[PDB]
């Protein structure tokens, strides 16, 4: 009755799954984009008097090493977290999807060359490719750990946009479309992006969890993010001394990585089994 | 006495859905051929799979028995049912290509059907005899050949082959026929019925034709939303169809200047296949030239793999060409179409394609699907559009509440009406049916037929309809065109290919029809 | 067969060339002087600010230098540790461990995965599938170090059942636990994919028309599932390997485990690029390689693509 | 099957940048004379107890402890191979005790009979040798004292008074970045641009030219130079590195439960003492050695010993350190010293009689190495209860802090520590407890007490001085200038492969006879 983007809606809204991941989802972005609602007090203040004050009314997430009280350190480096992961994806998808697509829409002389540049680009592990570049990086800010990490993210995507389109491209309305005109151009846009832009989708809000985890784990290390931003995995790597010791500091930060990943994952998860149930048995 | 398979009364249902096979009945009396027909979603297949206990996920019996011999295997009891698949009753699939395991070299896949040997001496060549008796070329060389090799013509031998390992007391083949093309069917089906008499066997058998089921059964058992509707002999009922639905099945059966001349048309595949090298040509078409004279039907007739399908493009412009001349209308040349002739062009032609299915961008309302055309040249400026809309549905049945749907929610012969009406958006004066009445039961394509017919006769165009088959071109074209190996074997008028055939492949092909006269 | 390995095979040399361009390529292109990054933490001298030049030759174009590169890395030539040492001597001394710690973990991945997920692909709908299901979505979330921390704290430190630092002492017995942490996340993916790809194949038609000729259950259960299901598994298996090499890192620093993924932790930590470069490129060969190997198993059990 | 982190055949301790001029005289601290101690050898050497023996002099004789007559071995070398002699020694000393020079250790030469001649004013310093040091041959020369010093022949193995090279004493600014020393062992000279690395590391092999007590049983040390000691700590733990040397305070309670007794511990010759000057008001006469007295018996030692450092500090018994050669834990009238709130209550009461209270009680102290701990803990143990209000009051920066005690005792009553130099009591009293003696930050007079030490040092034998030198402490024990906390206790750990370490008399770990096998 309506385009598919209205009546999937409705076969969604009925899903616990997916109202649980959007409401989290919401919620953290929400945290993210508008930090100084909750308290007002600031980060960065550094009292040495207290060292390892316990949970309380005045200091709820008890204090760390320096003073600096978990709870409003558990907040900006969420806020950075979440922008380096949604402008990584936001950048990946557009350049895999149209990659992609220009490549198994098309076909020789193409196709090939594009192949090849993912195929060189896939022999590197995203983690250990990532690791080696850090290191000759003396301006460490966001926006170059953002470029970096689209740098390597895209083979993956660009992979599943190829294959979808290669299948769209056997059927038959594609060809009685340009038997009456619409250049090789305007039918693909036309024909070739609607029918399939789902499992791009679907493919893209994973790789969101992934570079998620993937800057955690690098900023962790020491070579990603400077120390000047506040941010889980770096408020990780001075607090694996006291953890062996027998203080649970470590597991406040630990405990709000552990749940914007698991957010986009499990919405993801949603989003695939609703529009691309198929490549499900022999892919992921 | 004590026939077997008597199953009064089989209520399957799927999930709580609705009774998907209502009460029916049958008894085969365990020597003689019984051939149920009915149209699609009848209710054939469901109620032959659950006899076995094949039933799919959601499928349950909920009452009726099927005794055999005198003992209800209704209780599925998968302990004891074992002493009888293979032993008793064999089975035939329907799709002769995703019935065999793709990676387990099929003369494997037969050894193991009659896994009661040794099963390590007497196997490897018990089965090379199984598959000679079965018809192969040459049983010893193919018994080493994965399914994905081997055509159509060998998979459905190779699935009979496997029916037949207990030599079974009963056979329920299913739609054996159903994939397999014509000169092809017909000598499968004469080695299967010579093969059955040797063993007594009952070869219940599901088809979906009159004609062929009257000269290949003895019985016949109608069906119609999974409800028996008639029994008895063969000539019996065709000759004499009591129920009103009966006799329409019969009757929907079917058995009885110059705008565009190609010449010497030619098509060539540089084909790989394997040694980079080596590569080896595969000529696709060639030889081809005829003349086609306006406000006529001139068909092309072909077996699978005959290149009918490249030659229907290359008349469409989509495929370029060889060799040849497919000059159109004295003005537009097909072979180096000018700038302006593209469109100048396309707006005299169109196609009508395959299948129903597979040609609508799921993604289109029926309404923005037509009017896709008649946009592109931008003519007809916001309601118009409308206008001629609501006069198109018209001509096709199409009730005027079609408006605004997708096509995951539309029936079949629907979806043919609907490309057909966006093929004449644009006032054609040439279509071209790939094989448009192909995938559709009796009664639909019998209607559609009644259309084109009317719309020729109401306008004036000249159709290049394409079969695979003969049975559905006598009462429509008046011009025949047989082809096979790329090349041309007759061309003349119907009647005298109805009437004094003058090439040994067109008698086999004629006689190969239900008719068998 | 042996046509497709012969395109196998050549599709594989451009990538090759290609990773080892990019990697030689992002270093001693960009940073503008190589030496200026190439000296991590410690003070530049003279006294070291032409022993590299030696050994990288940064004088001449890029080509021989890169040629050079090449040379030396497969001569068995890999530089000299922070400690003095060739890097060759310590790979080759710390290879071992990190080969038995990874055995253990694919091990329980497999075997775990692969039982888990064709009981619960057997008989779907089942409480038994929607909790190994949740199980590993649960799982699938946690990043590696997250849950060695949680690992070795819970099991370490609040009652000592298992060893919180495996210091050069590798006994089974104590590599157990950094096993298992390890193997987890890639078991997730496993047991998922290896469901989700029974419960689709248990349906086809070819597995219906077999067991219409009375084949005993386990027999049409094992050959006509067990094959067609568990191809894809092994694909998936190779690729998600070569993506957990890297993965190793972490898991291995965090435990103080004497092998080659600590040593990179060093290496890394206290920044000595020059250790780490050449470490990186031997792990990447080795990735390619075995996905090589990979895609070679894989059309050897499918004839489909095994056509030539 | 196998493993190994397969690490470098040497050694790899830990230790710093030493941030001065490898000069024997020219440094005085634990960071830069824990290099120079392996690289000469003096006129005796100290085992890992600390008790002295021959190693260069030959024969060394004392009349009367005043005119030692010392007779050096000919058969020795410098690693030029430039030969030992009595001129040696005599340049080294007189160029270390010349003003002129201005060397760090000059106050070491104080008893040598003429030092005031050549270290007091520019006034006669015309002829800069002093008078005691004679020569007779070049094996054998004169030293005479002020006073008899029976303790003066045991601080001759201090790195002070060791030799240096004719060749250096002109070239003594690149002689203080290239030393040249006869000791076991001798700088690292492989790769050019090796040796002081500069902030990095420095390399030390064992040196063919050594016949002595210290032979080294292993093939060379590597100091790698650190900070953050947790960061060393982590290195150990990774196979990176032999001995720590120290365990970081965030570790030192799962340190053997991590470790598996390849960690030791052992008493150290340090102590760490709070002070209060006797300028700052109420704090004078004889109220004020009871106010000192009672805030002495109101401090809980023993509980923080063992909630904060956890073990590795301890209660002191009296002014020195643990292992003292010649120390006596239970000395009679220890009890002047203990944690007895109704002692110090009582004792305020008689006290408080001649000044009721003041005010505040301020504690300065350096606040980067790491005190608020103790200092707070400490200041709650003294506040609260005896009805007092002290506090804590840090000073961010060491230079200001040794500033304020250099400003002459003006207020703010602060802690310092007070390390020793050789194995003897007699060090930690008179240079601390002394009218003049330097560093007497309190200004403690007493001349019964600098006689009681004066009679000490005159004795025959060397158990009767022990004596005198108890008695003589227990004497303070009426004034307590200052109140004494406790000693130092380090822990060392070895990691894999060394297997012979022991914590020798300060906490350096006996770095000549580790083996690494
Ligand atoms: N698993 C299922 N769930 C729901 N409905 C089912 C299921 N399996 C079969 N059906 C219903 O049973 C009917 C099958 O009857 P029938 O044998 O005519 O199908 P068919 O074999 O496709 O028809 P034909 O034999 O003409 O090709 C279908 O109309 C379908 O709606
Ligand atoms: N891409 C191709 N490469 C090589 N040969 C081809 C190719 N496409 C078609 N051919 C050859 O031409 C024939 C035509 O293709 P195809 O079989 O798909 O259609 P057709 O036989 O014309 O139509 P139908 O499906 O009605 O039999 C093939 O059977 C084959 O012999």
């Amino acid at each position: 009755h309506t385009g598919f983007w209205l009546d999937a809606w409705r076969g969604l809204r009925r899903r616990p799954k997916f109202v649980i991941a959007a409401a989290l989802i919401l919620l953290i972005l929400v945290v993210a984009a508008f930090p100084s609602l909750f308290t007002a007090a600031d980060p960065t203040y550094a009292d040495p008097s207290q060292s390892m004050l316990a949970p309380s009314a005045a200091h709820w997430f008890g204090t760390d090493l320096q003073g600096h009280d978990i709870y409003s350190r558990t907040v900006y480096g969420a806020r950075a977290s979440v922008t380096v992961g949604l402008g990584a994806t936001l950048a990946v998808f557009v350049v895999g999807g149209a990659l992609g697509a220009l490549a198994g829409f098309y076909g020789s002389w193409i196709d090939a060359v594009v192949s090849r540049v993912t195929d060189v680009f896939l022999g590197l592990p995203l983690l250990l490719a990532a690791i080696v570049l850090m290191q000759v990086m003396h301006h460490r800010t966001v926006w170059t750990v953002i470029a970096i990490l689209a740098l390597f993210g895209w083979p993956q995507v660009a992979r599943i946009a190829r294959g979808a389109v290669l299948e769209v491209r056997a059927s038959d309305y594609v060809l009685a479309a340009k038997a009456l005109g619409l250049n090789r151009f305007q039918i693909l846009l036309r024909h070739a992006l609607p029918n399939a832009v789902g499992p791009v989708i679907a493919v893209a809000t994973v790789a969101l969890g992934i570079f998620i985890v993937t800057e955690a784990t690098l900023s962790y290390l020491g070579v990603g993010l400077p120390t000047s931003v506040v941010s889980w995995g770096g408020d990780i790597n001075v607090a694996q001394t006291r953890l062996r010791s027998g203080s649970p500091i470590l597991f406040y930060p630990a405990g709000a990585l552990a749940i914007t990943v698991l957010a986009f994952m499990m919405m993801g998860d949603a989003l695939r089994d609703a529009l691309d149930p198929a490549s499900r048995a022999w892919r992921a | 006495a004590a026939p077997l398979l008597s199953v009064e009364g089989l209520e399957v249902t799927f999930g709580t859905d609705a009774p998907a096979v209502c009460g029916v009945d049958l008894a085969v009396r365990s020597g003689q051929t019984v051939a149920v027909v009915g149209e699609s979603g009848s209710g054939k297949s469901t109620t032959a799979a659950a006899i076995l206990g094949l039933l799919p996920a959601g499928g349950r019996i909920t009452a009726g028995r099927v005794v055999f011999d005198g003992r209800d295997i209704t209780g599925a009891d998968a302990k004891r049912l074992r002493s009888i698949r293979g032993r008793e009753i064999g089975y035939v699939p329907q799709d002769p290509m995703t019935n065999l395991n793709p990676v387990w070299k099929v003369g494997f896949q037969v050894t193991e059907a009659l896994r009661a040997n040794t099963d390590g001496r007497a196997a490897r060549r018990r089965a090379v005899e199984l598959l000679a008796e079965a018809g192969l070329p040459d049983p010893a060389k193919q018994a080493g050949r994965y399914p994905h090799q081997l055509s159509g013509g060998m998979c459905q031998r190779a699935l009979i082959a496997i029916g037949l390992a207990g030599r079974p007391r009963l056979l329920i083949a299913d739609q054996p026929t159903s994939a397999l093309d014509v000169t092809v069917q017909r000598q499968v089906l004469d080695h299967l019925q010579g093969l059955t008499d040797e063993l007594g066997t009952a070869l219940l058998l599901i088809t979906h034709d009159l004609a062929l089921a009257a000269q290949r059964a003895e019985a016949v058992v109608v069906v119609r939303r999974g409800v028996v509707v008639e029994s008895g002999a063969a000539q019996s009922i065709l000759q004499s169809p009591q129920h009103e639905y009966t006799r329409r099945l019969v009757a929907a059966a079917p058995s009885l200047g110059d705008i565009l001349v190609v010449s010497e048309l030619t098509k060539i595949y540089r084909e790989s296949r394997g040694a980079p090298w080596r590569r080896v040509e595969s000529r696709a078409v060639d030889g081809v030239s005829f003349r086609l004279p306006r406000a006529s039907t001139l068909a092309i007739v072909g077996e699978s793999g005959s290149g009918k399908s490249t030659l229907a493009r290359m008349v469409l412009g989509l495929l370029q060409p060889t060799s040849g001349t497919v000059v159109f209308d004295g003005t537009y040349d097909v072979g180096a179409l000018a700038r302006d002739q593209v469109l100048a062009f396309r707006r005299r032609v169109q196609p009508v394609f395959q299948n129903p299915y597979s040609s609508l961008d799921p993604m289109y309302s029926v309404f923005r699907a037509i009017e896709e055309p008649l946009r592109v040249h931008h003519v007809g400026d916001r309601r118009q559009r409308q206008r001629a809309v609501r006069e198109l549905v018209d001509q096709v049945a199409l009730p005027s509440s079609i408006l605004g749907r997708r096509p995951r929610e539309l029936s079949g012969g629907q979806r043919q009406r609907v490309a057909i009406a966006r093929a004449l958006a644009l006032r054609p004066e040439v279509l071209v049916c790939d094989q448009a009445v192909s995938a559709l039961d009796v009664l639909v394509q019998a209607q559609i037929l009644d259309l084109l017919a009317d719309l020729q006769a109401d306008l004036g165009l000249t159709y290049l309809f394409i079969s695979h088959d003969l049975a559905v071109i006598r009462q429509i074209a008046d011009d025949v065109l047989v082809m096979r190996a790329g090349r041309v074997v007759e061309h003349a008028s119907t009647e005298e290919v109805f009437s004094r055939p003058r090439h040994e492949y067109t008698r086999q092909l004629l006689q190969a029809i239900p008719g068998a006269p | 067969m042996g046509w497709y390995v012969a395109r196998r095979v050549a599709v594989m040399v451009p990538v090759f060339l290609g990773a080892t361009l990019l990697i030689y390529g992002m270093v001693f292109l960009l940073p503008g002087d190589p030496v200026a990054a190439l000296a991590g933490d410690r003070p530049l001298t003279p006294a070291v600010a032409a022993q590299l030049r030696s050994h990288y030759h940064l004088d001449d174009p890029f080509l021989v230098q890169y040629l050079r590169y090449l040379g030396g890395i497969l001569h068995g030539d890999l530089g000299r540790a922070y400690s003095g040492l060739p890097v060759s001597a310590v790979l080759a001394h710390a290879f071992p461990v990190t080969i038995r710690l990874a055995l253990i973990a694919l091990a329980v991945e497999a075997v775990l995965g692969i039982g888990f997920g064709v009981i619960a692909g057997l008989r779907q709908g089942g409480i038994f599938d929607s909790a190994v299901l949740v199980t590993g979505l649960v799982i699938i979330a946690i990043p590696i170090f997250v849950l060695g921390f949680l690992a070795q704290f819970l099991f370490g430190v609040q009652l000592e059942i298992a060893p919180v630092t495996v210091g050069e002492r590798a006994s089974v017995g104590r590599l157990l636990l950094p096993g298992i942490v390890l193997g987890a996340m890639s078991f997730a993916y496993v047991v998922r994919l290896t469901r989700s790809a029974v419960a689709a194949n248990a349906h086809a038609d070819y597995v219906r028309t077999a067991t219409a000729k009375g084949l005993s259950r386990p027999r049409v259960v094992t050959v006509h599932i067990l094959r067609n299901s568990l191809i894809p598994v092994v694909t998936f298996l190779g690729a998600d390997l070569g993506a957990l090499m890297g993965g190793a890192i972490v898991t291995e620093g965090i435990f103080n485990i004497h092998g080659v993924g600590g040593v990179l932790y060093q290496a890394v930590t206290r920044q000595e690029t020059p250790t780490v470069v050449s470490i990186v490129t031997v792990l990447v060969l080795i990735y390619l390689i075995t996905n090589l190997l990979v895609d070679l198993l894989y059309a050897a059990l499918d004839p489909r693509i095994r056509y030539g | 099957c196998g493993g190994g982190v397969l690490s470098p055949d040497v050694v790899l301790v830990n230790g710093g940048e030493p941030p001065n001029p490898l000069i024997p005289t020219g440094t005085n601290d634990s960071n830069g004379g824990r290099i120079i101690d392996r690289l000469f050898a003096g006129l005796m050497s100290y085992d890992a107890v600390g008790k002295p023996s021959l190693e260069v002099a030959q024969s060394i004789e004392s009349a009367d402890n005043v005119n030692y007559r010392i007779t050096v071995k000919p058969g020795w070398k410098f690693t030029d191979g430039s030969p030992v002699t009595a001129h040696s020694f005599v340049d080294a000393w007189n160029y270390g005790a010349l003003s002129t020079n201005a060397q760090l250790q000059q106050h070491f030469f104080s008893p040598i009979e003429g030092f005031d001649d050549v270290a007091g004013a520019p006034g006669d310093k015309s002829r800069t040798t002093m008078s005691g040091l004679r020569v007779v041959n070049d094996l054998e020369f004169t030293v005479r004292l002020k006073a008899p010093t029976i303790d003066f022949t045991l601080r001759l193995g201090h790195s002070s008074f060791y030799p240096l090279p004719d060749s250096a004493f002109r070239d003594m600014a690149a002689f203080g970045r290239n030393p040249i020393g006869n000791g076991p062992y001798k700088l690292a000279d492989g790769p050019a641009g090796p040796a002081w690395e500069h902030n990095v590391r420095i390399d030390l092999v064992p040196n063919p030219d050594y016949h002595g007590n210290r032979k080294p049983r292993n093939k060379g040390l590597r100091f790698e130079f650190y900070a953050n000691l947790d960061t060393a700590y982590a290195d150990l733990l990774s196979g990176n590195l032999d001995v720590l040397d120290t365990i970081p305070p965030s570790a030192l309670t799962v340190y053997q439960r991590d470790l598996g007794d390849h960690a030791t511990s052992g008493p150290a010759a340090i102590n760490q003492t709070l002070d209060t000057p006797l300028r700052l008001p109420h704090f004078g006469g004889e109220e004020g050695r009871l106010r000192r007295l009672a805030l002495s018996a109101a401090i809980n030692r023993p509980q923080i010993c063992q909630q904060i450092f956890a073990g590795t500090r301890s209660p002191a018994r009296d002014f020195t350190a643990r292992s003292l050669p010649g120390f006596d834990p239970n000395l009679p009238g220890n009890e002047v010293l203990d944690y007895d709130p109704q002692r110090a209550r009582r004792l305020w009461a008689q006290a408080d009689a001649i000044s009721p209270w003041s005010g505040r009680y301020a504690i300065a102290y350096n606040a980067d190495a790491g005190h608020r701990d103790w200092v707070d803990a400490v200041a709650n143990s003294i506040k609260n209860v005896l009805g007092i209000d002290a506090v804590a009051a840090p000073q961010p920066t060491f230079a200001g802090f040794r500033t304020q005690i250099t400003n002459r005792a003006i207020d703010s009553a602060f802690r310092a520590g007070w390390r020793g130099a050789y194995p003897s009591m007699i060090e930690f009293l008179a240079p601390l407890f002394t009218a003049g003696a330097g560093s007497n930050d309190v200004g403690y007079i007493n001349p019964e007490f600098d006689a009681a030490l004066a009679a000490a040092e005159a004795a025959p034998t060397l158990t009767e001085s022990h004596e005198l030198v108890n008695d003589a402490q227990r004497i303070l024990f009426h004034d307590m200038p200052v109140v004494p906390l406790w000693d130092y206790i380090s822990v060392v750990g070895w990691s894999s492969q060394v297997s012979n370490v022991t914590v020798t008399w300060n906490g350096l770990p006996d770095y000549e006879n580790i083996v690494k096998a």
